């Protein structure tokens, strides 16, 4: 069972360095090659560089000068370290194992990162009232930075639930929007909490949604 | 740096119907990979070597090309095979993706259910009003909102999202959101939500007074 998984800040201003810690396990480091790849939001994928298995180095020629990547066989371990961050670095940044054909084998989860000089934000969370069919949902407004969760009575409401993608505010701020279409007739009877959780701001809220 | 070109960004397919999208290359090479992507979780490898099978992948896959040009191939589109694809090449450095081809179901046309709310009670003691008009379940993607208080059209203040086309049905949702601060809210009227769609013969409007 071949494993990565990646662990970084999530935010960090520009200038600073981004450092990511990829912990590995079910092959070893000292006779494999350990990629990096980046994927910026809402575009496709980059490579970065790869730390082979007798410690030599190919870094993407657009950063080999600010980019360095180590590992420590012994703790299973690999490193990146990105200088000189620009915003064009906010990105999901992942981890990879070259396997067949030296093509990508094996993936971790990935961390987003997000190069700003700004703090953290959490949301205002307000209703989306209700006026056989009725909508009501959540807005989520002026967070940073991303992601925000949202879910319907903790789980246990999934049918019919649209959650937006997020979109960016003139505020340099995002704002999102979670549906949910159920009977006018369960209006009465049924009780609608969204369950919003904003990690990066400690933020946890649950607002019911009444009717109008 | 060999760029690979990918044909086309874009494509839909029914069920049963056979699909090829191709990788193009800048610079020839012997061997070329593809991954599949779902939804902004991680890729995972699919095609390996231009037509090795990585573990996993149904049969009703395959891959080919030589030189400057491949291709991934699905012999009957199934519902499971939403995604995107991007090609890889490992040949030189540096190392480098596709744009990739985004590959989305067909379905019949749908028109979009439509509801509009008015700012919270919450949000205006707040000083901001931010109204949303949804439209639900419909397809294909392409959808005009505009926006009109007071009969007057807005422009630049209001911004759309959308929803990755939906698993069970195949459709999408948008969400419109028209903003205000809460004084110019506050002296108009009839806030109005006109929506156009090729699966309305006539264009839908929704509208709510203030009070
Ligand atoms: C061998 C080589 O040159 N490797 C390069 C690699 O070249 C590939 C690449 O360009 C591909 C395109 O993706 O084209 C050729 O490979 C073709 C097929 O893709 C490939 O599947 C096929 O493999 C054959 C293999 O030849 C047979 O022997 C085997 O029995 O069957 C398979 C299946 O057919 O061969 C095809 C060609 O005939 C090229 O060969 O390209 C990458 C960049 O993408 C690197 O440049 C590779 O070279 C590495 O260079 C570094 C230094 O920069 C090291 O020298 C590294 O060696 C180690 C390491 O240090 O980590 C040595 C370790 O012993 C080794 N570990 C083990 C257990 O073997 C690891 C390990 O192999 C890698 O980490 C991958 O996990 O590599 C070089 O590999």
């Amino acid at each position: 069972q071949v494993q990565l998984k990646e662990s970084g800040p999530g935010l960090v201003a520009p200038s600073q360095s981004l450092s990511i810690t990829c912990t590995v396990s079910g092959f070893s480091l000292n006779s494999y090659g350990v990629s990096w790849v980046r994927q910026p939001p809402g575009k496709g994928l980059e490579w970065l560089g790869v730390i082979w298995g007798d410690g030599s180095t190919n870094y993407h020629s657009a950063l080999m000068s600010r980019l360095r990547i180590s590992k420590d066989n012994s703790k299973r371990q690999v490193f990146l370290k990105l200088n000189s961050l620009q915003t064009d670095d906010t990105a999901t940044y992942y981890c990879t194992k070259p396997g067949s054909g030296y093509a990508f084998a094996y993936w971790g989860q990935g961390t987003l990162v997000t190069v700003s000089s700004a703090s953290t934000k959490g949301p205002s969370v307000f209703p989306l009232a209700p006026s056989g069919t009725a909508a009501l949902g959540c807005l989520v407004k002026d967070y940073f930075p991303e992601p925000v969760t949202v879910s319907w009575n903790s789980g246990a409401l999934t049918s019919g639930v649209h959650t937006f993608p997020a979109v960016l505010q003139s505020s340099g701020l995002y704002s999102l929007s979670s549906v949910v279409t159920v009977p006018s007739s369960s209006l009465g009877t049924q009780t609608y909490i969204c369950n919003v959780n904003h990690k990066p701001s400690n933020t946890k809220v649950d607002k019911k949604v009444e009717p109008a | 740096e060999n760029v690979l070109t990918q044909s086309p960004a874009i494509m839909s397919a029914s069920p049963g119907e056979k699909v090829t999208m191709t990788c193009s290359a800048s610079s020839s090479v012997n061997y070329m990979h593809w991954y599949q992507q779902k939804s902004s979780t991680s890729p995972k490898l699919w095609i390996y070597d231009t037509s090795k099978l990585a573990s996993g992948v149904p049969g009703r896959f395959s891959g080919s090309g030589s030189g400057n040009s491949y291709s991934l191939t699905i012999r009957t589109m199934e519902a499971e095979d939403v995604a995107t694809y991007f090609c890889f090449q490992a040949s030189g450095y540096p190392l480098t993706f596709g744009g990739g081809t985004k590959l989305e179901l067909k379905r019949t046309v749908a028109a979009p259910s439509v509801f509009i709310f008015p700012p919270s009670d919450e949000q205006l003691k707040s000083g901001t009003a931010s109204v949303v008009c949804l439209l639900n379940n419909f397809y294909p993607r392409e959808a005009k909102v505009q926006w009109k208080v007071d009969n007057a059209l807005q422009s630049g203040n209001s911004q759309e999202s959308v929803t990755e086309q939906d698993s069970k049905d195949s459709t999408y949702s948008l969400s419109s959101t028209l903003t205000l601060s809460k004084a110019d809210y506050e002296k108009h009227k009839v806030y109005a939500c006109e929506v156009t769609h090729q699966g309305l013969s006539s264009p839908v409007t929704k509208s709510f007074n203030r009070g």
